[PDB]
């Protein structure tokens, strides 16, 4: 697994990997690491697919639950925390999560906030989470900017996942590409590792060390 | 330890060495094992002292109870009662009885309970760790409805040879008689058994 | 020390067609090397045109069915009769296994039938409760000797159009219930031979909008 | 987390915390504020255990909240030290331990006296002119125990404080990516922006 | 695996399955773990598989090489011998169990080994996971004065009770035969009780179907003249 | 820590009707981390092909080993070495290294020169012979090959049709392991040529 | 968590035409030590269930008061007891199989491999398996411990697959449970000579024999064995 | 295993059970435990069978050289041999070996080596899992200068228990009689020495 | 020690090695040369375990100097890597193996090419275009994947290694002290002096 997320003038980007591993075993190409949580809130997923995906699913009842209340859109603070709270409750009994809870509201314009099963939760403009992560920040870190196009910013996005499969063992498949702006999240497509490569190496003139 | 309880035509003998150990150091060698729980209901104890004294003690509570409310209990009963504590604690113990009672009807009786927790009604029963170099000699020599003076000699000899090769057993042989006639106990000291 | 979990073996397989939905499963139970019996079902028919199978520990599996089975029968009592989706069954299952989390159901189970627009589903779950829809998926034993084949043979993976060379991929055409009993024989057939858990007999579930239907056929019996 | 420094002069008392957060090979973040406010002339900087830290500072600064909020009245430096030792008193024997150390800078506004207390996660108090927590003490006691003075200006204090700083720059093997210096006085509480 | 050896009126049979195994998977099907020390000394190995190839090579190979020395036919009490005292050197590292069976000038024998080194005699005999399997047929049907045809039989009936109830035994069944005063027979899949079903379809790719990058021969012939 | 599965790759061969063919995956790494996409696994002694799976310090000196053993061979005997002879070779060498054995998974493959009978053959790390009438396979996804090969194959493939049997073979095995893949090589053997074929596969 | 003291082996079954047999020793081990030679490991329960247990001696007299307590309770406000609401083989399984899966989930179990034969109402056989991890299968022949690896496969060659069953005969079953017991005393060092064996069929009811021996055993070929290889003498 | 050599008027009688085990498997019921190492000197084997038989081969062989030198070798050089392997290897080894000869000077002699590698003679020896259980038995029943007749008897019912009692010991009682008219093997199958 | 890096472009070949030295909590040395000149036209870096490192590269520099004297001639690259596997091959099943991994930078004369090779403890040998040993790797292969080609220049490729060593000093938790960087070329080998 390999994810992804970043701050930007056109709002977040988020991109993840849909590799799933059971030892050296393929299990899945095919899976959904980012769950749409509602209309303006993502959640990303690492480690434990159990663990994840069933506290994500959750942690939406609780968001839902809240705007019923409170009749307003609950913040990603809020919502991070409620997550934060919730594992380290669970502390040492075994959980394995590593997530980025996404989002843009009008108090708080576009959050990311990294949560984590040791209990640790981070406000940031930038993360990378899995096992690939650091073959994903190698290139985001070095084209990184604020003033990105939505396109632009998609694209580094895409590419930093791509980075990432090629090396990393363990992530792969496809791509999944999310864009978060103030009128909440579009998908942007599944792009199939084994197509995407050949079509990036051949329009962007990298990866000269393979042959194709 | 070694000890045993053999029914015969009119009642049960239990029998038993009186040898307590830590390691290889003998901590008592005078030990009384043949422990009463009724009146005509007696057990012999092997395994940890602390835990059978512990079970027989509650055992005698159970059955004094029993006979407040519904008379003289029976030597099965007794049996029940005893492995109702030692199945049900089997994790945290370590006790191997041998229940031994005499009853107006259905005469001696012997129950055997090992380390499980298991039940098990015998015509005559060993055990303790010098049991072992005695289950040929027991076998080979033990009759249904002996008298008395075999019963006691069949006990003597068979515990005599449980010592002779036991470093765990050893003392005095002390022996409880349980008849129709009463409770009569009995000991024999090494210079009468060894020679044997 | 007890060992609480046990293996029996067995493997498992789930085909989503465009209008039906098959779940397969060997009758082999066995511990070690040793076989308990030739013909233990696996794949049971839980009600509302739902089959069901959880591969691995039986003991564990046969829990987990007989509690989902029981979901069903209380679903109706508390929602009018109302009939369980796959989807909804399939998030049910989730919350029996992860219920779990610290002491697991050792079970990969998988889920097939139709979904609300009457295209055919499987559902996937890992012994913990992670879910996921799937076109075809293989469990158990002998799950790494066959999901590979069905890359191949039903989604057409690494395959392309001759003459091109490369170029244009090999387009996905539906496939028939025929066709896929046939992909399912050849499966169980091909890891009954190079596996030593797989045998003794094949037993298939169908799933179409008419109900569920029973196929069984031989396997190798060493 | 790694580096947290305290350091008390004349009239006020000086808190640096290092900013990286490190989660095994990567550097996650380097702009970690290690720091809660507790009330306006009480400072406490943190380091431990991932989560416990957060979790503790927080739970510790929502109870002084309320006590202020009760009493309408600030605790002093001493008094909310000895709540929080007590605190983790109580946590060393508990199932799960908090696993976090502490140092807490006040200024006792009715003794008119900066203040400085160190807290492992065991709950040893001590009342310190200079402290620090984990392996940043065996570098920069020494240079503290030359330097100082009770007599110092805030400012010979922040000096003395960047000569701390680059003697672990220079010798600790993690890049701890700088730290971000707080002081706390009779007027309140105030972040240095340029260190 | 399942070995059995049988005594018979003027002779010795042993008999094998043909299942190799990797853990839970088949790795040959027809396996040939009947093995030749000499002409008329065969034996059975299961356990590991590199181990029983590797030392009866060996004991065959020297036993080759003492036949010749000795001007004289092997006997098998020599390959027993020399079998045993390598295997108890190695401590049971060496992973052989073998049922070692052959007609000699002395007669006709029949002995297992165990990998420590340790070896016992019988008219009956079965080794490996399924020898409990094949040890219950064996028992059940054994008896003293059988034909070569009666052993035979028992000998792949002891052999099929492996192969259908041991999950590490299976395939076909390798025989031989050896009598006395007779060339020893080596029946390879004796039996065959286990053919693979035709499949219900034929998987023959279009040609051009796999995507390929390049092209080249390869020179295997060596440099060339003029 | 187990040695077979630190680098990673895989290697399968196959018969067909007056040919054999032999392919690999062309990965190396270090357990999650790829390092090379050159590695080939495939050797040839001659007109015998052997390929080796396992860990790659031990693939890289037991080439050089029986390059060094074949080169021999082929002067003393004044010819050059067959299938059937190399794999006792193979069997000999790793055996007499039992108890401190060379973590690999070798592959013999070719033609007998004189009697033209296809051949391939496969051992354990510590010397035992699978000699396979139709398929050999090796390395960190041989659960997945067998998979493969014993759906796909049918006995009497002509070169060209056993060549797309046994690519689909390996790449479809080689995408459901992580610690394979990163390219292809496929040999295909015939009595007196032998063409070989670099496959495109996906990169991850 | 425990470790079982005193134990017992094998227990083996198998259907026939018209029911089923069930076979077991009555030895109770205790270790090495062939400690208690007259215990009986078969139960009945009614005039249609025999539930055969190996394993644990002290978890089956426990089970065995669960079964006397079973009988007890059902006939507790029932007029059809002795009838239609009689306990039936399928019942008195799925009670055990219920408490075996539940005494492994509390990391406690009960020590032991069970088989309930029997015969159901519309007479047809019932013979199912349960164990200490709550396991439960069924199969024309079915048996424990050694029983699994030697019994097994001699009561396969009789009925290898369900459509033997009905050309199986009672006289060709039961010869063939008195030869796999047979086997299991050469074989297993932990069994006995002495056995109790039963018989549940649909029309002759509930046969239960007891004190059986192990006969026609052979023996003689052992005065020609000497040595262990080369020795003459 | 059971095995136990007695001597009597005439000369020595070795006895032993035919069991081999792996765990409760029975690898052999029909094993031949008492093993020549000289015309008149046998041996009786417990523990490792690997070990045992390595052993016995391994003496036998210096035994044959020995008579080769310097004449039959008694049954003390004999036990000396046994035991310098046993001493020597103790670290290794598995091995509980009686050790039984007939010389005409010194009549029949037993010497017992038990695990450590220590020798003693004595007038009967008992070894093995299954001797446990007989200690008793054979301390009561042995006398000095017995019968032929009587001594078989005594090895006989000793053995018979030895095997009811230890799961480890069973099949036939095969027995080797030493005495200066020659060497005879006996037999007795369960059906004889069961019903004792 | 830390990280090593290797790049092959154009025309010769640039490796990048650490200068740290830490043993336990403190850093002993920031000026440390983890390389040696095996020969005038051959460079290898090294990493590994302490003492091993420097004994099993100077043992390797004897060895080509050795053969230099004998032969009057330089080894290939190639040549010298194989010699450098084998002895690491040797190493890895003896009573204490060389805890050592190499990159070995080569400009070979005869063919006119720049040749990089990687070798771990085991006796893993591959050419490369561009490699690293340890952590490095995990950062950098993602940037040189996107950025390399076979015809850069030597100025292009001390621009990309700047990036690469850019994103180890943002991302990696140690501080490794900079790097020591050295071209390899027809020329011979030159250290750059300000990197
Ligand atoms: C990548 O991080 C990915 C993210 C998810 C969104 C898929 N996670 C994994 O691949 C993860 C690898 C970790 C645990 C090393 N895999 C799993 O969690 C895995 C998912 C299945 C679908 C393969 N499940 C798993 O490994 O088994 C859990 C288990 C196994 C055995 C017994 C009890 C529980
Ligand atoms: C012989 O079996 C005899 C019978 C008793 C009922 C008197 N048992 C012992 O002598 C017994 C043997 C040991 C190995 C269990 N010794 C003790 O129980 C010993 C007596 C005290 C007074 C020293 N207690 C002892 O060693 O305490 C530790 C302990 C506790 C429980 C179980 C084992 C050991
Ligand atoms: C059945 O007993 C059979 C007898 C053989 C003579 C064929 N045994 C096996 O097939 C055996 C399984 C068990 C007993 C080891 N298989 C192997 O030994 C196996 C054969 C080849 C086909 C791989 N070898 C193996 O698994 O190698 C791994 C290994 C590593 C170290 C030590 C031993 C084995
Ligand atoms: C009874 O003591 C009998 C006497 C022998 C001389 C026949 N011994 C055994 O049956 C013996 C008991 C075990 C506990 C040592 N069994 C074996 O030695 C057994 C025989 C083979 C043919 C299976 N070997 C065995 O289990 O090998 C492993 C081993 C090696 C050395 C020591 C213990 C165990
Ligand atoms: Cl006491
Ligand atoms: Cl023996
Ligand atoms: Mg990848
Ligand atoms: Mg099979
Ligand atoms: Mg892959
Ligand atoms: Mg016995
Ligand atoms: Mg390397």
């Amino acid at each position: 697994t390999t994810t992804l997320a970043f701050r930007f003038q056109g709002g977040i980007i988020v991109a993840v990997d849909s590799r799933a591993t059971a030892g050296n075993w393929v299990a899945s190409q095919t899976v959904k690491a980012v769950i749409e949580i509602n209309p303006f809130l993502l959640g990303t997923m690492a480690g434990g697919a159990a663990d994840c995906q069933f506290w994500e699913t959750w942690l939406g009842s609780q968001c839902r639950l809240h705007e019923l209340r409170e009749k307003e859109r609950i913040s990603v603070a809020a919502a991070s925390k409620i997550l934060s709270n919730l594992v380290y409750q669970y502390k040492g009994a075994g959980l394995s999560m590593g997530t980025m809870i996404c989002g843009y509201t009008r108090k708080e314009g576009p959050t990311i906030y990294y949560v984590d099963s040791d209990g640790t939760r981070l406000k940031g403009d930038i993360f990378c989470v899995g096992s690939g992560q650091t073959f994903a920040y190698g290139v985001l870190d070095s084209n990184y900017k604020w003033d990105l196009s939505v396109e632009d910013a998609l694209y580094l996005g895409k590419r930093s996942i791509l980075a990432a499969a090629h090396r990393d063992a363990y992530s792969g498949g496809s791509v999944n590409l999310y864009h978060v702006t103030e009128d909440g999240w579009i998908y942007h497509g599944n792009h199939d590792v084994g197509e995407l490569f050949w079509k990036v190496k051949e329009e962007e003139g990298s990866f000269n060390n393979v042959i194709g | 330890t070694s000890i045993m309880a053999v029914t015969f035509k009119d009642g049960v003998i239990l029998g038993a060495d009186s040898r307590t150990t830590t390691g290889a150091y003998i901590a008592n060698r005078v030990t009384d094992k043949l422990t009463r729980v009724h009146d005509k209901i007696w057990c012999c104890r092997s395994g940890s002292a602390a835990d059978t004294q512990a079970i027989a003690d509650i055992v005698q509570y159970h059955l004094e109870l029993y006979t407040s409310q519904y008379g003289t209990p029976s030597t099965e009963t007794a049996a029940s009662v005893f492995k109702e504590l030692c199945y049900e604690n089997k994790d945290n113990l370590t006790a191997g009885i041998i229940v031994a009672g005499y009853d107006d009807k259905n005469k001696g009786e012997v129950y055997t309970i090992p380390l499980g927790g298991s039940v098990h009604k015998l015509p005559y029963a060993i055990a303790g760790s010098g049991s072992t170099f005695i289950y040929g000699y027991c076998d080979k020599n033990f009759r249904e409805n002996m008298s008395k003076e075999e019963t006691v000699d069949f006990i003597k000899h068979s515990l005599s040879q449980a010592i002779k090769w036991d470093g765990s057993s050893g003392g005095v042989i002390r022996m409880v008689v349980l008849t129709a006639a009463g409770v009569e106990r009995l000991i024999f000291y090494p210079d009468e058994y060894e020679q044997l | 020390q007890f060992n609480p979990y046990g293996d029996n073996g067995g493997t498992i397989l789930g085909i989503a067609g465009e209008d039906f939905a098959v779940l397969a499963g060997d009758t082999r139970n066995i511990t070690d090397y040793s076989i308990n019996s030739r013909y233990e079902p696996k794949v049971f028919d839980c009600g509302d045109n739902i089959v069901m199978s959880a591969n691995g520990f039986a003991a564990d599996g046969d829990a987990l069915v007989k509690r989902f089975k029981n979901s069903v029968k209380w679903y109706h009592f508390d929602h009018n009769d109302k009939k369980l989706s796959i989807n909804s069954a399939a998030r049910n299952i989730q919350h029996l296994l992860y219920g779990k989390r610290f002491f697991p159901y050792y079970v990969h189970t998988i889920i097939a039938g139709l979904d609300e627009d009457g295209k055919g589903a499987v559902y996937s779950f890992d012994p913990v409760g992670s879910y996921e829809r799937e076109q075809c998926r293989a469990g158990g034993a002998a799950a790494s000797l066959i999901m590979p084949f069905l890359d191949n043979q039903v989604n057409f993976k690494n395959q392309y159009e001759p003459g091109t060379n490369g170029k244009v991929k090999k387009p996905l055409k539906y496939l028939s219930v025929e066709e896929v009993i046939k992909l399912v024989r050849d499966s169980f057939t091909s890891a009954t031979e190079r596996h030593i858990q797989v045998g003794d007999g094949l037993e298939i579930l169908i799933v179409t909008k008419d109900g569920v239907r029973k196929e069984f056929y031989e396997l190798k019996r060493d | 987390m790694d580096i947290i420094l305290g350091i008390r002069v004349q009239d006020s008392v000086i808190l640096a915390s290092s900013k990286a957060v490190t989660r095994g090979i990567s550097v996650l973040k380097d702009s970690d504020d290690k720091t809660r406010q507790l009330s306006p002339h009480t400072l406490m900087s943190f380091a431990g255990e991932a989560g416990d830290t957060v979790q503790f500072a927080e739970y510790i600064q929502a109870n002084i909240q309320l006590y202020s909020i009760r009493e309408d009245y600030e605790l002093s430096p001493q008094a909310v030290s000895s709540f929080v030792r007590q605190e983790l008193a109580k946590s060393i024997r508990s199932r799960r331990p908090y696993q976090v150390n502490v140092l807490i800078g006040g200024y006792d506004k009715k003794k008119n006296k900066p203040e400085l207390y160190q807290i492992d996660y065991l709950g040893t108090k001590v009342e310190l002119p200079y402290g620090a927590h984990g392996y940043s003490g065996f570098y920069t006691f020494s240079l503290l125990d030359h330097h100082y003075r009770p007599d110092m200006t805030t400012e010979e204090g922040l000096d003395l404080l960047k000569l701390c700083v680059q003697e672990l720059e220079k010798r600790m093997p993690m890049d701890f990516k700088g730290v971000i210096v707080k002081i706390v006085d009779k007027d309140g509480i105030r972040q240095v922006d340029d260190f | 695996t399942t070995i059995v050896g049988v005594k018979f009126n003027n002779g010795v049979v042993i008999a094998a399955d043909t299942r190799s195994t990797q853990g839970p998977i088949v790795a040959d099907k027809n396996c040939a773990k009947l093995h030749r020390i000499s002409p008329k000394i065969w034996c059975a190995g299961a356990g590991t598989a590199a181990d029983t190839e590797a030392v009866t090579q060996l004991i065959g190979s020297n036993i080759e090489l003492h036949s010749l020395y000795t001007s004289r036919e092997p006997r098998v009490v020599s390959a027993l011998q020399m079998l045993k005292q390598h295997l108890f050197k190695y401590q049971g590292h060496i992973g052989a169990y073998l049922i070692v069976a052959g007609v000699d000038p002395t007669g006709s024998h029949l002995f297992s080994i165990h990998a420590h080194g340790s070896t016992d005699v019988g008219y009956y005999l079965s080794l490996g996971s399924g020898s409990l399997a094949a040890m219950a047929v064996l028992e059940s049907h054994w008896k003293q004065d059988l034909t070569k045809e009666e052993a035979i039989k028992l000998a792949s009936d002891a052999i099929q009770a492996g192969i259908w109830n041991d999950l590490g035994s299976g395939s076909n069944v390798d025989v031989c035969v050896m009598e006395i005063g007779k060339d020893a027979e080596y029946l390879r899949n004796y039996l065959t009780p286990n053919v693979r079903e035709e499949k219900q379809k034929s998987y023959k790719f279009p040609r051009g179907t796999t995507a390929v990058l390049k092209e080249s021969i390869v020179n295997i012939c060596d440099i060339q003249e003029e | 820590s187990d040695p077979s599965s630190i680098n990673g790759g895989i290697v399968v061969a196959m018969t067909g009707k007056d040919c054999v063919a032999i392919a690999c995956d062309l990965r190396l790494g270090s357990q999650s981390l790829g390092v090379s996409n050159k590695f080939e696994k495939i050797f040839h002694y001659g007109h015998v092909f052997l390929g080796i799976t396992g860990l790659a310090t031990d693939v890289t000196t037991l080439n050089e080993m029986f390059r060094y053993k074949t080169n021999l061979y082929k002067l003393k005997e004044e010819r050059a070495i067959e299938p059937e002879t190399f794999t006792q070779l193979v069997s000999s060498s790793l055996y007499e290294r039992r108890f401190g054995p060379y973590f690999v998974g070798p592959v013999v493959a070719g033609i007998n020169s004189k009697s033209g009978k296809p051949f391939i053959a496969g051992f354990d790390l510590i010397g035992c012979i699978d000699e396979a009438k139709d398929f050999i396979v090796s390395g960190t996804a041989s659960d997945q090959l067998f998979g493969m090969c014993e759906s796909l194959y049918e006995p009497n493939l002509e070169p060209e049709d056993l060549f797309e049997t046994i690519s689909q073979a390996l790449l479809n095995a080689a995408d459901r392991d992580a610690l394979s893949g990163w390219g292809a090589v496929v040999y295909i053997i015939k009595k007196d040529e032998v063409v070989k074929r670099y496959l495109k596969m996906r990169q991850d | 968590t425990q470790q079982p003291i005193v134990t017992g082996t094998s227990v083996i079954s198998m259907k026939y035409d018209n029911g089923v047999i069930i076979a077991a020793d009555n030895l109770g081990s205790y270790g090495s030590l062939l400690r208690f030679n007259g215990v009986e490991r078969l139960i009945p329960v009614g005039d249609n269930t025999v539930v055969g247990i190996s394993g644990d001696i002290s978890d089956m007299q426990h089970i065995e008061r669960l079964l006397k307590d079973l009988v007890t309770e059902n006939a507790y406000d029932n007029p059809l007891a002795d009838a239609e609401e009689a306990l039936e083989p399928s019942y008195i399984f799925e009670y055990l199989a219920t408490v075996m899966y539940q005494r492994r989930s509390k990391m406690n179990p009960l020590w032991n491999a069970i088989i309930v034969a029997g015969v159901q109402s519309n007479g047809d056989q019932f013979l199912r398996y349960v164990n200490l991890l709550g396991v439960t299968y069924s199969s024309p022949t079915l048996a424990t411990g050694f029983g699994a690896h030697m019994a097994n496969p001699l009561l396969r060659k009789v009925v290898d697959r369900e459509s033997d069953i009905p050309k199986t005969t009672v006289q060709v079953a039961e010869e063939a449970i008195v030869n796999a017991m047979r086997v299991l005393y050469y074989r297993d060092a932990r069994s006995s000579r002495n056995f109790s064996l039963a018989i549940i069929d649909k029309n002759t009811g509930l046969t239960f024999k007891k004190n059986l021996q192990v006969e026609n055993m052979k023996w003689d070929f052992a005065k020609d064995i000497k040595g262990y290889g080369t020795q003459k003498i």
